[PDB]
């Protein structure tokens, strides 16, 4: 998942 | 007559068998707690006053003492977890919930504020408030044809409290609690008060900060358009949380991401990516990285809005943190973009600023960049342009930094470096 | 982010 939740 | 009292005096009176004396004493307590600095919260707590205050909440016949004690408890709960716990331990929750139905708006307002501070403490109390059934009484307070008929400050208090019931993540609010609240939330998100607007966004930003199922129940209400709109707001207090919601929503499925794009989100980014408030710029770039990390037709959307140039800019000069978000945006783009697209990127001038970043004191970004370069070469490998690309990277002294990294300590690094060197240069 | 608690002053 390239989508990173750096939150 | 109720100004500057000593804790013991407040005790002396609250303990007397005189309702009026208690009222006076309770009000004196309120003033101590409502004082500019260092409200004697621990002193009042030690005196064992909470149980007394909590019990005054139920004195229907004396709304005045209800209010005062409410205000007092409110401020105690406004403190530390330690302190807030004291209020909860006193039985304040059920009692405050009971005051939401009060005929005296300023009293149920206090109750709202109080419950606001309690759920604020965190997951645990947040959920205890819900378990005592606060949500209905609260929502009932907004069941009006037009939100504008409500007292401005009163409406803000409710919004803020509602937002707190959406806050915290371990665990996240109960699904049915979120489902129940969302409708009012959507409606509040269309109100004209900047305050209400800001906290409404925060509430949404909280609900969208989690698993895709969570994001979905929000997106499912069709608020994205309104968010994109608020994203364009002129008041930073609104823009910040709005950008947070949008940024979170784009961490979900591509279909969810598509929603913000379809909403026009991108058109605002030239502004956001050059916004003066550093933090807005970081959030914006972070969001961009979660868009470049999607479908190609989506990457293309970025390209059509002329956002690449801005990414180059951000990568070139900005707070390091924003640059780190840029590095990712770029690497993600090169990670899933087409050849024609990875080319355009190089044509925009991505190579130089990207190389200069290799000098950064951060092993992690250094990886994201080398990683990104890799992706680019491979696109140039498919066009037999590998050499030409080498020159560029060599022209701006990039190679001079890759062979240095080659002698870096971190494994991931020196390894990625070497490969590039031998395979594309020496 | 608007913070957790608020004191009525």
């Amino acid at each position: 998942m390239l989508k990173r939740r750096n939150v | 007559g109720t100004v500057n009292w000593s804790v013991e005096d407040i005790v002396k009176g609250i303990n007397s068998n005189n309702l009026e004396s208690q009222l006076q004493a309770t009000q004196a307590a309120r003033k101590l707690l409502s004082r500019e600095k260092q409200p004697p919260i621990d002193n009042i707590i030690r005196a064992g006053l909470i149980p007394k205050f909590v019990s005054f909440l139920g004195k229907t016949d004396c709304s005045p003492i209800q209010f005062e004690s409410a205000w007092a408890l409110t401020n105690i709960a406004s403190g530390t977890s330690e302190q807030t716990k004291a209020v909860v331990d006193g039985g304040a929750i059920p009692a405050f919930i009971s005051l939401l139905a009060s005929p005296h708006a300023h009293i149920s307002e206090q109750a709202v504020w109080a419950l606001g501070n309690i759920a604020g403490d965190g997951s645990a109390f947040r959920d205890l408030v819900i378990k005592h059934g606060a949500i209905d009484p609260l929502l009932a307070l907004l069941a009006v044809p037009d939100l504008s008929t409500l007292a401005c400050g009163y409406l803000r208090n409710l919004t803020w409290t509602l937002s707190n019931l959406c806050r915290n993540k371990n665990p996240a609010p109960p699904l049915d609690a979120v489902e129940q609240i969302l409708p009012t939330l959507v409606r509040l998100l269309h109100h004209n008060d900047p305050e209400v607007l800001a906290d409404s966004c925060w509430a949404i930003s909280y609900l969208t900060d989690g698993p895709n199922e969570r994001i979905e129940m929000v997106v499912k209400k069709g608020v994205v358009p309104q968010l994109v709109k608020l994203l364009g707001a002129t008041e930073l207090p609104i823009v910040t949380p709005a950008l947070r919601a949008i940024g979170n929503i784009v961490t979900g499925t591509d279909e969810q991401t598509q929603k913000v794009i379809d909403a026009g989100a991108l058109a605002v980014f030239p502004s956001l990516l050059t916004n003066p408030k550093t933090n807005i710029q970081k959030e914006a770039t972070w969001t961009m990285s979660n868009i470049t990390a999607g479908r190609q037709d989506q990457i293309q959307q970025v390209v059509n809005h002329g956002l690449v140039p801005f990414l180059v800019g951000v990568l070139s000069k900005a707070d390091f943190k924003t640059q780190k978000e840029a590095a990712w945006a770029i690497t993600n783009y090169t990670s899933g973009g087409t050849v024609e697209q990875i080319v355009y990127l190089v044509h925009c001038g991505i190579i130089e600023p990207l190389m200069n970043l290799l000098s950064a004191k951060d092993t992690k970004i250094i990886q994201v960049i080398l990683d990104a370069i890799s992706n680019i070469f491979q696109a140039a490998e498919k066009l037999g342009e590998t050499e030409k690309l080498s020159i560029m990277i060599e022209e701006c002294g990039g190679l001079d930094k890759i062979e240095a990294l080659q002698r870096h300590e971190n494994e991931s690094v020196y390894k990625a470096s070497l490969n590039l060197i031998e395979k594309y240069f020496s």
